[PDB]
């Protein structure tokens, strides 16, 4: 499964219409990796099913260790159509009419497994399109063994969720 | 690669 001292990454983005759990690979710079399909949930979704759903993103995550692979993978004008494949998609799924309304009351959730602990980060929703853990103080973070049950990571996913910072 | 920042698709971490 998950190997020693190697890094896994997935991210969440929530809105109240929706939660988006995404493998995110790369090594130090990460990325939302197109490799994978989406894994949209509801926002409701349940703790067990947002935990294996967490759980598996996170297997999915790549270390980019071979470094063609990372500059590929980070490809300006690849990175910049998969961003904004990706809006544009996230719009007309829910019926946002525009970018700001897919953003405005969207949190996001940094999910980060390395060796036996599972960090689960809130942000700080610093502009409409950008997340950051300034302001979001260790203390917040919600850190979980990797073996929790789903439903350990999924409830601690919304605990989290509840101490992200906005506006 | 720290404080992380998450913007357009992308994460410095
Ligand atoms: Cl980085």
């Amino acid at each position: 499964a998950f190997n020693k001292d190697q890094d896994y990454w997935a991210n969440i983005f929530v809105t109240p219409d929706f939660l988006s759990v995404e493998t995110y690979s790369g090594l130090g710079m990460t990325g939302r990796d197109p490799l994978f399909s989406p894994r949209l949930l509801q926002p409701d979704v349940d703790d067990k099913s947002l935990g294996e759903e967490i759980l598996q993103a996170l297997s999915d995550s790549r270390t980019l260790d071979v470094l063609e692979e990372r500059v590929a993978f980070f490809d300006l004008e690849k990175s910049k159509e998969q961003y904004a494949a990706w809006i544009a998609t996230l719009m007309e799924k829910y019926g946002y009419r525009t970018k700001r309304a897919l953003f405005k009351n969207m949190k996001k959730v940094g999910i980060h497994l390395v060796n036996d602990v599972i960090t689960i980060r809130p942000s700080f929703h610093e502009k409409l399109e950008a997340w950051s853990g300034n302001r979001i103080n260790e203390s917040d973070y919600v850190v979980l063994p990797a073996d929790s049950s789903p439903t350990e990571i999924g409830s601690g996913l919304r605990l989290a969720l509840s101490r992200c910072k906005g506006t | 690669s720290a404080k992380e920042y998450a913007l357009s698709g992308r994460e410095l971490t």
